[PDB]
RNA sequence: UACCCGCAGAAGAAGCACCGGCUAACUCCGUGCCAGCAGCCGCGGUAAUACGGAGGGUGCAAGCGUUAAUCGGAAUUACUGGGCGUAAAGCGCACGCAGGCGGUUUGUUAAGUCAGAUGUGAAAUCCCCGGGCUCAACCUGGGAACUGCAUCUGAUACUGG
RNA sequence: UUAGCUAGUAGGUGGGGUAACGGCUCACCUAGGCGACGAUCCCUAGCUGGUCUGAGAGGAUGACCAGCCACACUGGAACU
């Protein structure tokens, strides 16, 4: 229920950084990446009306590693869901639990966040949920469990994304090695230029 | 500042005593996001000659329409040969749902939550007229108040 | 108070007895046009006062017979 | 023939609205005094008088903005040949709220938005676009 | 005869119970007359779980409704915790 | 297209 | 039994369909209206991205395609919401019962309709806010909904008597 | 491309009958009853709370759950 190709051949296809890595390394240093994978990928393609729809929405699935089974269940609950919909559906993104322990650093990439949640090593409010695809309530604190603080896939990553820039709604505690969902999130408050009117409309025929 | 958009292209011939001669017809819409809407229409040999007379029209045949915030003041029926349009404004943050002909028209005005459906015919280009129709007849609460007289709630 | 009922008597042939029919408007499910709907009942006439075309008063009693469940309140109007 | 005096009535005032009509005349009746009334009290004409009394004669004055129809399109709802009728929740609204629909009712002829004070039903007359 | 019992709903591994009352001719879930309360056996038992109403309890046993022994504990100690 | 007319006979459904 | 402790090492655990357009992704070779392909359009007699194969890619995923069936798209039986001069359609015409409908003014009835209230519309399902199973599916609390029907009190503008 | 159907049939008296009203049954009396708002005949089908589809109105259907009716090799009958 994953991918298991490479990461960066994504974003070839894409021509958009995704955090698919850490960030030490630059993006043009390992792939052209204006050029889409195969044979003819300085070609420029041409780009419908249909394009522009799956486009974005595959730019979308491949951040978070959802499935379309998944993808279309967040879209069964953001339309039930009152106010915008590309609002509640960021509620949907941003609150899964792999995504919070990447946004505050004890994971470098996705990939290695995903694994820290789902080979027990998340504690919520005490208690250990080993599936990436939990929605965060509000008001929460996550930790780091007892055995899990000696690894030093959490030595390695508390220093990358101290370097880039955090999110406002998170409180990142490195030296207890634990954390705070404290509010949702907001449009402003992600990326902008993501544009989630795009992919409601292909699931709005 | 002007945003554009092709359509259709379709290649149409010409007969003659020789045999038949081709040509192409293109339309195009343009507008600047805020309520005005301009289409044009184009016939030339090549077809990046044909768009670019489409867009040379669309500079002028350009009007103006109120909008509510982004979207409708209210339904509003639209008639044509074959193309029975039916506009619906909606809540905030539905999107665009509507044919690739409509959203050529809607985008370019700045609008974002229609409801939009097309009885009839399917040819784009008939579909597109009465759509730009249906908004110069659409009017405003201000000029029915302009009409009615009052400065109560209705406006 | 009670239920009761009202029309006019269509046949007046038999004994000890009347046919009442009943009519009513019914909005149509699909279309809503109000509809004349005739209920015919069989009504117990004690001592046959009742002729041809009467409105008149019905009531609710027992089944009397095989066909019969109303019976006489009063005449309204007679022979006009 | 003349069996709906209000599409009748209706009739008279679409035409010589878009046809530059600067005044019509019409049959009068109890009822076409109680629509024009509400007419004139909602901005769409401008006044009515009666003339004659064995002979009821309405007279309706036309309005225009400049030389462009006011009342652009209205529409007859109910019929002879199919009433309608809606509850005090199910009143429709012309144009999301902008036009009015005149409904009769017991406490007399108003509007939709007349009649949310007044919180009954009855029978829609026509959409005044 | 008129009693009192109850009806297994729930998925399978996870029992919960409807305290319904019913004729004894129908089955577990077959015919009642009115909902009464509910049961959780596999509730945690710091929180709710368990909540009937004593009014509606003196009404149908005063005219001679038959209680199971199961139902009958939940009678027992509804006085004892409140 | 009269509503009249389908009370006595409705839409025929192929 | 769920659950939990402990051990070992990435070790035990990814495929299918498509790639002319619709509809996401392009080249090469073989074949020669033959073989085949195909839902539609229609491809292939000497340069076929459409046949066969290879390279590469795309869409899905422990599932993926195909076939059959229902609705939607279809406003293509059009109440919402279609037409009948020539695209299918106004009986060859007329009388007329039943049926539908009906000018204007007043009074009356309160039938239709509208307002309010009572009773009822089993539970479950769906919807709203919650709770629980590590999560979800699922289970469940209460509310809403069930636009229904019956009765009573009202209003009288319209329809009916 | 089903227009007339029906004599215990429609109603009344009296007797009998069941737990209860009643052509439920019997003798007698009356000739009515039903029906173009579809009687009667033929074919098909368990129904409903619902499910699914659909913006809605509608449309198709009745498996699992629940309610009711019918049936228990075919046909008929009564006892308890
Ligand atoms: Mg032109
Ligand atoms: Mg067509
Ligand atoms: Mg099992
Ligand atoms: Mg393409
Ligand atoms: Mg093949
Ligand atoms: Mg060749
Ligand atoms: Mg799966
Ligand atoms: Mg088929
Ligand atoms: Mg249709
Ligand atoms: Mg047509
Ligand atoms: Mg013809
Ligand atoms: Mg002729
Ligand atoms: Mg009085
Ligand atoms: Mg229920
Ligand atoms: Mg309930
Ligand atoms: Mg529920
Ligand atoms: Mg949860
Ligand atoms: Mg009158
Ligand atoms: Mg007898
Ligand atoms: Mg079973
Ligand atoms: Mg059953």
């Amino acid at each position: 229920a994953r991918y298991l190709g490479p990461k960066l051949k994504l974003s070839r296809r894409e021509g958009t950084d995704l955090f698919l890595k850490s960030g030490v390394r630059a993006i043009d240093t390992k792939c052209k990446i204006e050029q889409a994978p195969g044979q003819h990928g300085a070609r420029k393609p041409r780009l419908s009306d249909y394009g522009v729809q799956l486009r974005e929405k595959q730019k979308v699935r491949r951040i978070y590693g959802v499935l379309e089974r998944q993808f279309r269940n967040y879209y069964k609950e953001a339309a039930r869901l009152k106010g915008n919909t590309g609002e509640n559906l960021l509620a949907l993104l941003e609150g899964r639990l792999d995504n919070v322990v990447y946004r505050m650093g004890f994971g470098a990439t996705r990939a290695e966040a995903r694994q820290l949640v789902s080979h027990k090593a998340i504690m919520v409010n005490g208690r250990v949920v080993n599936i990436a695809s939990y929605q965060v309530s509000p008001n929460d604190v996550v930790s780091i469990r007892e055995k899990a603080k000696k690894q030093s896939r959490v030595k390695a990553a508390l220093e990358l994304a101290e370097q880039r820039e955090k999110p406002t709604w998170l409180e990142v505690d490195a030296g207890k090695m634990e954390g705070t969902f404290k509010r949702k999130p907001e449009r402003s408050d992600l990326s902008a230029d993501i544009n989630e009117h795009l992919i409601v409309e292909l699931y709005s025929k | 500042e002007l945003q554009e958009k092709l359509i259709a292209v379709n290649r149409v011939s010409k007969t003659v005593k020789g045999g038949r001669i081709f040509s192409f017809t293109a339309l195009t819409v343009v507008g600047d996001g805020n309520g005005r809407v301009g289409f044009g229409y184009g016939k030339a040999r090549e077809v990046p000659a044909a768009i670019q007379k489409a867009m040379e029209k669309a500079r002028r045949n350009m009007i103006n329409v109120a909008l509510n915030n982004g979207t409708l003041q209210h339904p509003v029926k639209g008639v044509h040969t074959g193309s029975r349009v039916f506009m619906q404004p909606a809540s905030e943050g539905t999107g665009i749902i509507a044919g690739g002909a409509m959203r050529a028209v809607l985008e370019v005005a700045g609008v974002h939550n229609v409801l939009a459906k097309a009885y009839g015919s399917t040819n784009p280009i008939n579909v597109v007229r009465a759509t730009i129709d249906g908004l110069e007849n659409m009017n405003s609460p201000e000029m029915v108040a302009a009409k009615r007289g009052k400065s109560v709630e209705e406006i | 108070k009670i239920r009761t009922l009202q029309g006019r008597v269509v046949s007046d042939k038999m004994e000890k007895s009347i046919v009442v029919a009943i009519e009513r408007f019914v909005k149509h499910p699909i279309y809503g046009k109000f509809i004349k709907r005739t209920t015919k009942l069989h009504v117990h006439d004690e001592n046959n006062e009742c002729g041809i075309g009467d409105v008149v008063e019905i009531r609710e009693c027992r089944p009397l017979s095989k066909t019969k469940s109303w019976t006489l309140v009063r005449v309204v109007e007679k022979a006009v | 023939s003349m069996q709906d005096p209000i599409a009748d009535m209706l009739t008279r005032i679409r035409n010589g609205q878009a046809a530059n009509k600067a005044a019509v005349t019409m049959p009068s009746s109890k009822l076409k005094v109680a629509i024009a009334n509400v007419l004139k009290e909602e901005g769409f004409i401008e006044d009515f008088k009666v003339e004659g009394d064995t002979k009821p004669e309405l007279e309706l004055t036309l309005k225009y903005f400049q030389g462009k129809a006011v009342v652009e399109s209205i529409q007859r709802v109910s019929r002879p040949g199919l009433r309608i009728y809606k509850r005090k929740d199910e009143l429709p609204k012309v144009m999301a709220g902008l036009g009015i629909a005149v409904v009769s009712t017991s406490k007399g002829v108003m509007t939709d938005r007349a009649a949310r004070q007044a919180g009954l039903g009855g029978e829609i007359i026509c959409y005044v676009a | 005869m008129v009693t009192i019992r109850l009806a297994r709903h729930g998925a399978k591994k996870r029992p919960f119970y409807q305290v319904v009352v019913a004729d004894s001719r129908n089955a577990r879930n077959g015919r009642f007359i009115e909902r009464v309360g509910f049961f959780n056996p596999i509730a945690s038992e710091k929180e709710e779980g368990t909540r009937l109403d004593l009014d509606r309890i003196a009404h149908w046993v005063g005219q001679g409704a038959t209680i199971s022994d199961r139902v009958a504990a939940l009678i027992k100690e509804v006085n004892k915790a409140a | 297209a009269t509503v009249n007319q389908l009370v006595r006979k409705p839409r025929a459904r192929k």
